[PDB]
């Protein structure tokens, strides 16, 4: 599952409730230390309520298993993530991921 | 058939190619060498503590980059930019070397979880003590005096290593070796020395930044010579018998 | 003993300086000791000692001096920057004086001289250095401009040190002359060790110490009077890695047919340590062979399935990564995965075999040695074997092998296609 790992939590209890955006400002990585998605590049924060099923639901679990202003290294797997299928042309079958989650408001 | 065989010349992704811009980084080091040949040894348990202020990214992207954990220059070697493993010109780059960096050791960018609670980066004001093992090499090394247990086995110290330290861009880190200089808010442990015991005549230590081959010059292109490092003989000092 | 040295524990303090010798440390700590010594040996003059020096003339003994050639640094501008035609001119200062040698260069380790491809002469010798040895101008030390300079056109080229035109033995301006332009001459600046330089191409006239004197006037030109650019430099590097398709070895050729087969080996006596990397990663147990003819230890090899890193080509062979997990404890755990064959081998016995799934046993022709490692997280390799022999027909180079290096499935034969090599 999301076996989440924390890197510089905060107040460690604010967690995410339904329909709240999570200001994500993750760093999208792949295993061998293959980048693959970055938003820091971007300086465009990812943005997601819960449960509405827009992102794979290792960022709905870990930020789930996350507080505010949590910098931690989410660990998907492929039963979550793209799988066997992968999304095509960036990602291939099989696949564990990465990201340098960093949840920072909820609206 | 344009769009059929662009989504055909698409999906094969063998074809497709990659690359990743990577920050430009620098490795530093004290004037103090190893130079620990067996025979005559002077020491073999060094200590030295490395106080920090700033690591975020202040206009950058957070992929910065702060390591000590030494690495085997029988593999690693100071040029400003190269190697496979998607660069990073500073500690830790070969796969026979470590780097800690507050939570892990990144052996050729293979992560190595090393042992210590409160896992947490190179964060404003955690200091890092650094402590030498050779013989059965369990280097230790120590944030705020804590347990950096899991240390690492089987780096290549056929010989000798550097002491080193890295950093990037947006840094602000200050040595503690002694004298002033070294204000050890951790003494050194059982059976070590705080890392001035070297402090040799004729000049005051000080950094080298890895024998660079060109600082900013200004003046005109200096084209300084080369130098291996304190000696083109070898890599050791001089006990007479 | 361990005066004070003991490293571990220190049973009691007051470690000194003079630990390290009298080397470390000066006279100082010797002004009480080495006058009573002095009394001592001067009676013994007073006895009649007889003892002249060793490492003197006159008592001839010393053979212990010789030269040192490594890190040949040749400094260079860009191929870009590169200059076909009109009268060109660049200062090149001294800090030092040594085995370093300025000129220019031409596009093409063998250091300013040694080959049809350069121009150049030294301040430590007094010599033009253009495939051979030829006296020229005089010697140089630390503050001087060489003041090097050509004219494409005609081909003079000139060195105004510090002003001073500097002449052949016959008194002639010209040190090389009547050289083909060819693809150009680039300015270099050649460094052994302990010798430093410093270049100024033509970024500022101001910097340009003595132009006016024989630069200006003459029509000869800055080599970076237009450039509102740093210019480029770069030298000859240290590393080996891998570029070139070489075919021009002393004796190597390339060649493939059908088990496949190439052609391969050399006849002058490969005492040093040589090469390989090959190009293709190729893919359509798994018996596949790497031989190289030097076989049965005309000279020993050392085989090892070794991954990029090097930074040597030396006889240093036999000197070469394991998790050592704690839980609060320091005692290790998890070490499985360690160390990220033997010296015996080949062609009188023929072969080095790959073999794969992981599951790798590369052993010289079917004889269980041990293999002891199976690890691979990811390994992008080609066979990289480098030794010595006696130079018998030096060298050689042969699903199967040809399944763990790309996506399809392992598959015996491999078929035709354009690029192998």
């Amino acid at each position: 599952g999301v076996e989440i790992e924390t890197i510089s939590p905060g107040d460690g209890r604010t967690f995410p409730k339904k329909g709240q955006t999570c200001v994500v400002h993750y760093t999208g990585m792949l295993q061998n230390g293959k980048k693959f998605d970055s938003s820091r590049d971007r300086n465009k924060p990812f943005k997601f309520r819960i449960g509405k099923q827009e992102v794979i639901k290792g960022f709905e679990e870990g930020a789930a298993q996350m507080s505010l202003g949590q910098r931690a290294k989410l660990t998907c797997t492929p039963d979550v993530a793209y799988g066997a299928t992968g999304h095509p042309g960036v990602i291939p079958p099989n696949a564990t991921l990465i990201f340098d989650v960093e949840l920072l408001n909820l609206e | 058939n344009q769009h059929l065989i662009c989504d055909n010349l698409l999906p094969g992704r063998d074809l497709l190619l990659q690359t990743r811009l990577v920050n430009h980084v620098s490795s530093m080091r004290p004037n103090i060498f190893l130079g620990v040949s067996e025979g005559s040894a002077q020491y073999k348990k060094w200590y030295y503590e490395l106080m920090v202020d700033h690591t975020e990214p202040f206009v950058t992207a957070e992929a910065t980059h702060l390591r000590v954990g030494w690495a085997s220059t029988e593999g690693y070697s100071p040029y400003p930019g190269g190697g496979e493993e998607w660069g990073g010109n500073g500690v830790g780059d070969d796969l026979f070397s470590y780097g800690f960096d507050g939570l892990h050791l990144w052996s050729g960018c293979i992560a190595r979880t090393v042992s210590s609670p409160n896992q947490h980066l190179l964060r404003t004001d955690d200091v890092i003590s650094c402590c030498l093992d050779l013989s059965a090499p369990s280097i230790s090394f120590r944030i705020n005096g804590q347990p950096v247990q899991g240390m690492f086995e089987n780096f290549n110290i056929d010989g000798l290593f550097f002491p080193v330290v890295s950093f990037s861009a947006g840094i602000k880190v200050r040595f503690l070796l002694g004298g002033r200089h070294g204000e050890f808010k951790f003494l050194p442990p059982p059976g070590y020395a705080a890392c001035y015991e070297a402090v040799l005549p004729k000049e005051k230590l000080k950094v080298e930044h890895s024998r660079e081959y060109k600082q900013e010059r200004t003046y005109t292109r200096d084209l300084l010579g080369p130098t291996v490092s304190l000696t083109q003989a070898a890599f050791t000092p001089v006990p007479v018998d | 003993q361990g005066w004070t040295y003991g490293i571990q524990q220190d049973v009691k303090n007051r470690r000194n300086p003079r630990l390290v010798p009298y080397t470390l440390l000066d006279d100082r700590t010797k002004k009480s000791n080495k006058d009573s010594l002095r009394e001592a040996v001067r009676t013994l003059l007073g006895y009649g000692y007889h003892l002249e020096a060793p490492d003197q003339d006159h008592a001839s003994r010393a053979e212990v001096c010789s030269g040192t050639g490594e890190r040949f640094r040749i400094f260079r501008a860009e191929k870009t920057y590169a200059v076909k035609a009109g009268r060109w001119y660049f200062e090149f200062e001294a800090v030092t004086a040594g085995d370093m040698r300025v000129g220019w260069s031409r596009p093409g380790d063998l250091e300013l001289g040694s080959d049809d491809r350069a121009f150049a002469f030294d301040g430590f010798k007094a010599q033009r250095w253009h495939q051979g040895n030829e006296h020229y101008g005089r010697s140089w030390q630390a503050g001087d401009v060489v003041g090097c300079m050509v004219d494409m056109n005609e081909h003079t080229m000139m060195f105004t040190l510090n002003g001073e035109i500097l002449l052949d033995d016959s008194g002639s301006e010209l040190a090389f002359k009547d050289f083909d332009v060819g693809d150009g001459f680039i300015p270099v600046c050649s460094l052994g060790v302990a010798q430093v330089g410093r270049m100024n191409f033509g970024k500022d006239v101001s910097t340009l110490k003595y132009f006016t004197i024989c630069g200006l006037q003459e029509g000869y030109e800055p080599f970076a009077v237009n450039t509102n650019r740093d210019i480029t430099m770069w030298l000859s590097k240290r590393l080996p890695q891998f570029l070139q398709v070489p075919s021009n070895h002393e004796h190597i050729e390339v060649t493939r047919i059908d088990v496949t087969q190439k052609s391969f080996g050399s006849q002058n006596n490969n005492t040093d340590i040589m090469f390989y990397r090959l190009s293709m990663p190729i893919e359509c147990t798994y018996y596949y062979s790497v031989r190289i003819f030097p076989g049965q230890e005309p000279a020993n090899v050392w085989v090892g399935w070794i991954t990029s890193d090097f930074h040597q080509y030396d006889t240093g062979f036999d000197l070469d990564v394991t998790v050592t997990l704690g839980d609060e404890k320091g005692k290790v755990h998890e070490s499985i995965k360690r160390s990220n064959p033997g010296q015996g081998r080949n062609n009188s016995n023929g072969l080095e075999i790959g073999c794969v799934v992981g599951l790798l046993t590369f052993i010289a022709n079917g004889k269980e040695l041990s293999t002891y490692y199976q690890v691979e997280p990811s390994t992008k390799l080609f066979p990289a074997v480098f030794a010595q022999a006696t130079s018998p027909n030096v060298f050689q180079f042969e699903g199967l092998f040809k399944s763990e290096h790309k996506n399809p499935v392992p598959q015996c034969p491999p078929r035709l296609h354009v690029q192998f090599l």
